RNA sequence: UACACGAGUUGUUCGGAAACUGAGCACAACGUUAUAUCGUUUUGUUAGGAAAGUGAAGGUGUGGGCCAUAACUGAAAAGGGGCAACAGAGAACCUGGGUUAUAUUCCAAAAAGAAAUUGCAUGUGG
RNA sequence: UUGCCACUCAGAACUGCUUACGGCGGGGAAUCCAACUGUAUAAUUAAAACAUAGGUUUGU
RNA sequence: GUGGUAAUGCGAUUGCCAGGUAACAAAUCAAUCCUCCCACGGUGAGCUUUCUUUCACCAUAAUCCAUCUCCGGCUUUGCUGGGGCUUGGGCCUUUUUACUUCUCGCGUUGUUCGGGGGCUCAAGAUUGAAAAAUGCAGCUCUCGUACUGUUUGUUGUGAGUUCUAUUAAAGCAAAAACCUGGGG
């Protein structure tokens, strides 16, 4: 249920004598036996997790984390990544550009892998059949197939009903609209083909 | 049954009107190749014991077992006889 | 006279666990379970998952009682590691301490 | 069941304390010595007149 | 030049697979019983365990022994190193022959040396354990 | 020379339209294609799972690329790393 | 059941097979060690 | 296959449990609720102090220690228990035969035999 | 170098049905609709409906 | 604990860590197994105006022991080692393949390994024990009574073994117990 490869990375447990085992999303290029470094003074090879305010600027970082410690949230689906834009050493916060254009500011002590998440280019191979969409979501959750609400009865959906399959009222619904009504284009601020 | 089994090993087998399934279903196509290719390899490993050079007169021809150019075990042995001679004739005319 | 047979035990299902058909000295042809022949002792899955030589594929009962030398060679890391994955582990355990104590100590 | 490949070790393990019975056997082409210990039966099959010898006493 | 006698190696690929062992007699080519390079060598099957510094007693003897083997190991089963022991390739390197009835007493002298040469401070490395 | 125009996609025949078959053919021909491993040297990478490439001859698993080995923006990323390591050190 | 036999009928018991009949009543078969004849107990116990 | 009476189901090893985990369940705690029979609950619980598995000095027959059981302490050790699979995992037995009806279940001592196996024991091997 | 352990096909004449278990596509030309396999009104509706891949949009 | 250059052989134990087994979808393909057939040879009953031989039976369980000798040496008194069964593997040692060679499988591939010996591995056969007094059964005679036979070879199909291809934006459970090792 994920296009990105998960790399099983083992570290040593700093305190006990074990070898703690860590499951991480794999930056593209990272292979079995690469000796990954994830600390403060870590080098910046393609896969290391050196801190975000210590990575050079204009660099390419995946698996960045918003809060300092949440263990990686952002830029973590396949092929996705963030570009570091600006450091503000007076504030101590880095402004990285999320893989949606929406560029935000995070603290300069967050951690971040170096590279692109594996499995890039998944979304470009077309499915060609309903059966290859069956097996995609059977590892993911249970939302397939999508019955159009306009093909439903006017008891089960706000669009359903009529002698023709038409949305009776404008599809763009309010941001404030109650759930069960907030269906269609939610708070659509720009509508339709550009 | 053994009256037919006696009369169906030497001759009087099925005919154009006794067949009911395709020839690739009666006598498979994938196993008349298989056997006929085991034989062209069971014969070339026989001929690395003491037969011809077996480096470039075996594997020049090991891929001709699987290239459908020999259509029988016999059909193979004249082709190595056509080449073994000038493999010892070019080794004869040499001055 | 072609007898058919039964699942003698109480499990009458054809799971990969049962897999039972032998003739009997009383000619009462009847079928018996097999053992599920386990894959043998292997190297770690990470390190090129391969069967170890000098080791048997004994089941939980054969393994729990047979001798210890039926499941391990007399090397170091025998029965967990193959000679390939020992000999490479001894030079890497030594070529590293060599490149260390010369390069961790070059500061007079 | 084990088959004693010995005349010394057999006469040792055959003269042990378990000795549930010693069933003298006559079969074609051999003569077989079934000692019944508590957990095995140890056989000593032989092709010689030594059968009738170690039959009287053993 | 590389495999001189008295030079310590690591016995790779054998029963003693990670042990440190010193070459005492190398060879080049034998006829039928050693087509391989034939460096006979004595080495450690029993490392002297760490001196506890606690109950200094006969237990320090029972835990500072050096058990010794002698094998003519092929050269592709060693790993030569930088070190030496200087264990008399010309004095001891000949009274340790390998023929039958010798591996009984010849083995107990290169053992009889490692007895004292560890009890004395000579190498302090050859008698550690190659941790792998 | 079987199947003169649409190749690997002969599995489908008339179905799925020409261009979806052709857009998916470019990506179906590469995931089955063996790639080169700067490790062993010889072409050995197969695609044991999406974004996962294994080299039997090399016995090591590189990660990355859904239908190729290295997405051609990792090709730029992989350099910018050392670009921003070496020149950013020396 | 073995202990009880020996405590009630001073005979040895080797194999005591039991079964809860389709009456809720537990039957018991009892081998008498081949040294206490069973036909000499049913005649004693009065079976 | 009705009615009546009488009988009939035999296991160290077969199935199940004792003894695995799965989807999942939810006792405790905790929270919430007028109220709970509510919710959280193994990809590890709980504002959260959740446990004898071991090692020991000392106690004890007796020529003060030879030797030995035992008490009662208490050595580190994070992540409370617990269910849920008669098709997953696991699981030490095979033939021969003498019931009106049971048998891998029964057979008694020329066990009709032959095995495997668990527990505790005495003892030959170091 | 001709010894022993193979029923498959090919051809020949020979004869005789132009009469022969069982099992076993009618085909072609078009128009319309849906692209397709798929699902679906258990007990009157299997469709041209749903799904679908694809396309786009919106929110984040 | 001790042997073999080495694959790895052999001998009689209590807590951490690391592995391993459990533990894996379906495919295609080659021997055991069993089913069936055929050629066998042997037994019983069937057909017979005829014509001929049709059909039945011929069995080997779990668990074990060791590869008999080819050979040292054809058994002196018997060593140097009691190794071997083969075909699929994985390796080991020793000598090589560069003029593109080569090794492959029915098959999508292996080398940058090619032969000679060895080390194991799991199928699997084999002798031996179980094991013939069993069992099937006919019999000469009269549940008694005895003994005469206690036979393997071929094919074909199959279930597992074999090789952790192919659909994969599908990559095709987990755990105990158990096992081995490092430290002990
Ligand atoms: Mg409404
Ligand atoms: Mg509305
Ligand atoms: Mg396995
Ligand atoms: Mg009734
Ligand atoms: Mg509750
Ligand atoms: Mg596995
Ligand atoms: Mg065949
Ligand atoms: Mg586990």
């Amino acid at each position: 249920g994920r296009g990105a490869a998960l790399a099983r990375v083992e570290f040593r447990h700093p305190y006990k004598f074990r070898r703690v085992k860590e499951l991480m999303v794999a930056p593209e290029g990272m292979f079995t036996g690469q000796s990954v470094f994830c600390g403060q003074k870590a080098p910046l090879a393609i896969g290391n997790v050196l801190p975000l305010g210590q990575i050079t600027e204009g660099c390419i970082v995946c698996n960045v984390e918003a809060k300092p410690g949440d263990r990686g949230t952002l830029a973590r689906a396949s092929g996705d990544y963030c570009i570091i834009i600006s450091h503000n050493h007076e504030t101590g916060r880095t402004r990285l550009k999320l893989p949606s254009g929406q560029k935000k500011s995070v603290p300069s002590t967050s951690r971040a892998m170096i590279g692109i998440i594996s499995g890039g280019g998944r979304i470009e191979k077309p499915v060609l059949k309903a059966g290859n969409s069956f097996y995609r979501f059977r590892g993911k959750r249970n939302c397939w197939p999508k019955v159009r609400g306009v093909a439903r009865n006017p008891v089960e959906h706000p669009h359903g009903g009529g002698n023709h399959q038409h949305i009776g009222h404008p599809s763009t619904v309010s941001r404030h609209s109650p759930p069960g009504q907030k269906v269609g284009l939610i708070a659509a601020r720009r509508t339709g083909r550009i | 049954w053994r009256k037919m089994k006696e009369a169906k090993d030497m001759g009087r087998h099925n005919g154009v009107g006794r067949r009911e399934g395709s020839r690739e279903a009666r006598m498979p196509s994938k196993e008349l190749w298989m056997r006929r290719l085991r034989i062209l390899r069971r014969l070339l490993r026989k001929y690395r014991a003491d037969k011809k050079i077996d480096r470039h007169v075996y594997r020049d021809l090991y891929v001709r077992a699987k290239g459908n150019v020999f259509r029988n075990k016999r059909n193979l042995v004249e082709h190595i006889h056509k080449i073994k001679n000038e493999k010892k004739k070019e080794r004869q005319l040499a001055e | 006279s072609c007898p058919r047979v039964q699942y003698r035990r109480r499990m009458h299902y054809a799971t990969r666990g049962n897999r039972m058909m032998v003739r009997t000295p009383g000619n009462k042809l009847v079928m018996q379970k097999r053992a599920k022949r386990s894959q043998g002792i292997h190297t770690p899955w990470v390190l090129g998952h391969k069967r170890l030589g000098g080791t048997k594929a004994l089941r939980h009962i054969d393994a729990r009682l047979a001798s210890r030398h039926e499941k391990s060679v007399s090397r170091a890391y025998g029965g967990v590691l193959s000679h390939d994955q020992v000999r490479d582990r001894v030079v890497r355990a030594f070529l590293v301490e060599e490149q260390r104590i010369v390069k961790q100590a070059l500061k007079e | 069941p084990r088959e004693i490949k010995t005349l010394k070790e057999f006469l040792a393990i055959c003269s042990r304390k378990d000795a549930r019975c010693v069933k003298v056997k006559h079969n074609p082409s051999a003569t077989k010595f079934k000692v019944r210990c508590s957990r095995y039966l140890y056989t000593l099959v032989v092709n010689d007149k030594k059968k009738a010898d170690k039959i009287e006493r053993s | 030049k590389f495999l001189k006698p008295g030079k310590v190696v690591i016995v790779t690929a054998g029963r003693y697979a990670g042990h440190k062992a010193v070459i005492v007699q190398n060879s080049d080519i034998a006829t039928k019983e050693r087509p391989y390079g034939r460096a006979l060598l004595a080495g450690i099957k029993k490392y002297p365990k760490k001196v506890v510094r606690g109950m200094s007693k006969q237990t320090i003897a029972r835990r500072s022994q050096v058990g010794v083997f002698l094998r003519v190991v092929n050269h592709k089963h060693f790993l030569p190193t930088r070190y030496n022991v200087d264990m008399s390739k010309e004095l001891r390197g000949k009274i340790n022959v390998s023929d039958a009835s010798k591996r009984s007493r010849s083995k107990r002298l290169v053992r009889h040396v490692f007895q004292a040469r560890y009890n004395a401070g000579s190498s302090m490395w050859f008698f550690q354990r190659l941790r792998f | 020379k079987r199947t003169v125009k649409m190749g690997v996609m002969g599995r489908y025949g008339t179905r799925y339209g020409a261009n979806p078959r052709k857009r998916a053919k470019k990506l179906e021909v590469s995931q089955h294609a063996k790639h080169f491993c700067s490790f062993c040297g010889k072409f050995a990478f197969r695609r044991k799972a999406v974004g996962i490439w294994r080299c039997d001859g090399c016995s090591k698993t590189v990660a990355g690329g859904a239908y190729t080995l290295s997405t051609p923006n990792n090709s730029t990323v992989r350099s910018t790393v050392r670009r921003l390591r070496e020149l950013a050190k020396i | 059941i073995k202990k009880a036999m020996r405590k009630l009928y001073q005979v040895k018991a080797v194999k005591v097979n039991t079964l809860i009949r389709p009456d809720g009543l537990k039957k018991a078969y009892i081998r008498l060690s081949a040294a206490h004849d069973a036909l000499d107990t049913a005649n004693k116990i009065g079976l």
